[PDB]
């Protein structure tokens, strides 16, 4: 889950089309870690460029795969109604690379509670994945409802 | 600066923050935070491409 | 060897004649969750010391697992096979057993 | 009469631009001389470290 405040006022790029190394092509950048099968962490960057009123492309790569495809087509498109409301477009199938044997992870990636007013800079609300990588205890506790919990 | 130059506390606490990633390098809020490394190499030349 | 594929020798360091190992002892292969396939069991025979014979014992690397731990550490080991002893105590367990420590 | 010394030498991470003059960034190797103990330390690691 990916929630984000986008600005009205961002002009739009003049060094179309969108390109990863080009930093100016893309008006906001974020990042996001997910674990495959064997927990390795990948750098989801993901691309926010507006193409008109209340429409913004979103792009997906990571960085962590040096044989991944460049990303050339939409990875979705959120359309957003009058007062800042999500409309269309809000969730999208993201698939990673695969690494040293790993699966690529393939989560469903939801753009939901996402509001976009005239924001004075482009910050993002939270970034959310279930994901994570193999732990060890490092402590346990008993709650005050009798839960016992290992951290 | 520690050993590797990077920012540490008395402990040896390394100091981290957005990183500056990109052809020059820029600052971007949206990357992870990473540690703040403060090399002594260095810089080399950029061809003049817009005067 | 490559991913999730993990050649495995072994050798014997107690012996001042042993060999070096040149040949592949088993090949620890591993599934897409890091878990154990094949090459989990191989029969190990060690060296001959002071006249004693070689111990030829299975070697098992059951609940090996290969994922994005930090380093590689061992979890546990185990063998059935201690050295001669004198009895030090003895003791009366509450379920009536004399075990002699 | 001591055996021969062959080492590999390598100019690696040297660079020709428009310094304004020779400058030798960094010299390393990897030969070592003798001398006797002076000190031993326990770091914060357990290591055992003598100098």
């Amino acid at each position: 889950s990916m929630q984000i405040n986008l600005n009205s006022t961002d002009p739009v790029p003049s060094k179309t089309p969108f390109s990863v190394s080009d930093a100016d092509s893309y008006n906001k950048k974020g990042t996001v870690t997910v674990y495959d099968s064997q927990g390795n962490a990948h750098d989801m960057n993901v691309y926010f460029v507006k193409t008109k009123d209340n429409e913004w492309a979103v792009y997906t790569h990571d960085s962590s795969d040096p044989a991944a495809t460049a990303p050339t087509t939409a990875s979705t498109t959120l359309k957003f109604n009058e007062n800042g409301i999500l409309e269309s477009g809000g969730t999208v199938n993201i698939t990673t690379g695969t690494i040293n044997g790993a699966t690529a992870a393939t989560f469903s990636l939801s753009f939901l509670n996402s509001m976009q007013q005239n924001t004075g800079a482009n910050n993002i609300v939270a970034t959310n994945q279930n994901g994570y990588k193999p732990g060890d205890l490092v402590s346990y506790q008993i709650n005050n409802d009798g839960t016992v919990v290992g951290n | 600066l520690d050993e590797n130059r990077n920012l540490v506390n008395m402990q040896g606490m390394q100091l981290t923050g957005y990183p500056a990633t990109g052809t020059p390098p820029t600052i971007q809020q949206g990357a992870n935070p990473a540690p703040i490394t403060i090399p002594n190499t260095l810089m080399a030349a950029k061809s003049t491409t817009t005067a």
